[PDB]
């Protein structure tokens, strides 16, 4: 259309996009380390329990 | 009675001096919302108040206005606008949220 | 704009971003060539204060947007039947505490 | 000009779908080796356990 | 030409820059507009008679903007 919106929108639809994808970053690394979290903390318990 | 209105008086008045604040804020948002659309990328500039005694709108607003609008676009140019929305057809809605046909910049009723 | 009648005055806000500029003479930028364009040498022209709000969607935009006009208006008419029910009341037989010292501080500033 | 067309809406396409997948293989790799030293960890803690 | 879901379109040529200018603002003009006149149109249908129109190519890769 004109260069000044094009030049300002293309550009910002993506900043949008990638602040999602830093949403997106955010929520897997916090999921995966409650994950790991609880998954040690509930092999440990049993591994103690059988070992004593 | 003689209570009711004694009180009431003053408890009104201060819920509405209260309320004055974000029920303008509101608006302040809302041209927030403009701007983030019309420019994008810098989600701020000099979104501009202005402060000038009444009863002068006709010649103190047209020259600056059209000149704005005029920088804001490059494609059209035409001699009636607005923001009046008529169910009459396609045409004339006049919004960024209704339909429009010339309305370059951003403005609203603003007052105490 | 404004729309209240009253001993006080009206007010506007607009969207002037950084690649704008005010043209009416060349050699000059946005702040500045605009102190008294508007007649009189009398007004004064400020900004408004307000940060970015975080956003993930141009989507999003235009919802929040949508709904938000919904109700600024719906209190706009609200307010509107406030000043009805206050002049009811008729503190005085004319309309009372507005345009008065807003918050009991002076009125022109008390929104600048 | 088709080449030009092709390239901006492939990347328009293919920024999204890189954005996902990373928010998909970054988790996918954590749970594997989240997996993989939980299992060392827990192994080497029963070992030490044994000892006693 | 151009400059997943994508829309292209057509409308008869009464109103077609109706909402050719009305993207332009409420949609800010986020697409890239791209209409041609069409090669002897045909009859058109409700009263079935004849008419011209154009047709508007439009990408996209905001979703809902669809469903608007």
């Amino acid at each position: 259309l004109t260069p000044n919106q094009v030049n300002d929108e293309l550009n910002k639809m993506q900043a949008f996009i990638r602040k999602e994808a830093e949403e997106k970053a955010k929520e897997i690394q916090l999921k995966a380390d409650q994950e790991y979290e609880i998954e040690k903390t509930n092999i440990v318990r049993n591994e103690t329990n059988n070992i004593d | 009675e003689q209570s009711l209105r004694v009180q009431l008086v003053r408890l009104a008045k201060t819920a509405y001096v209260d309320v004055f604040i974000n029920w303008f804020h509101i608006k302040a948002l809302r041209v927030y919302v403009e701007s983030v659309l019309r420019y994008g990328l810098p989600p701020h500039f000099n979104i501009k108040i202005i402060a000038v005694p009444p009863k002068n709108l006709s010649k103190c607003k047209s020259e600056l206005i059209d000149a704005f609008g005029f920088l804001g676009g490059n494609a059209f140019m035409k001699d009636k606008k607005g923001k009046i929305n008529k169910q009459d057809t396609s045409l004339h809605q006049y919004a960024s949220l209704v339909d429009t046909e010339y309305e370059p910049f951003v403005m609203y009723i603003i007052n105490l | 704009m404004a729309t209240a009648l009253y001993t006080a005055n009206d007010f506007i806000l607009i969207s002037l971003p950084q690649n704008a500029q005010p043209v009416t003479a060349p050699g000059s930028k946005t702040d500045s060539w605009f102190n008294e364009t508007l007649i009189g040498g009398r007004a004064f022209v400020s900004d408004f204060k307000i940060p970015e709000f975080k956003i993930g969607s141009l989507d999003t935009l235009i919802v929040e947007s949508e709904e938000l006009s919904k109700v600024d208006n719906q209190i706009g008419a609200s307010i509107g039947k406030i000043i009805e029910i206050l002049q009811g009341l008729n503190e005085t037989s004319t309309n009372a505490y507005r345009t008065l010292p807003i918050n009991n501080m002076p009125v022109p500033e008390y929104l600048e | 000009s088709q080449k030009n067309g092709i390239a901006t809406l492939l990347q328009a396409e293919k920024e999204a779908h890189e954005i996902v997948s990373k928010a998909r293989k970054y988790r996918q790799d954590k749970l594997k080796q989240a997996k993989t030293d939980a299992a060392k960890e827990i192994d080497s803690y029963k070992i030490q356990k044994d000892k006693e | 030409e151009f400059f997943v879901n994508y829309v292209t379109g057509v409308i008869a040529r009464d109103k077609v820059a109706t909402l050719e200018q009305i993207l332009w603002r409420v949609l800010r003009g986020n697409l890239f507009f791209k209409t041609v006149e069409i090669e002897q149109p045909v009859y058109d249908v409700k009263t079935r008679e004849y008419k011209h129109k154009n047709a508007f190519i439009v990408f996209s890769h905001g979703d809902l903007i669809i469903k608007r």
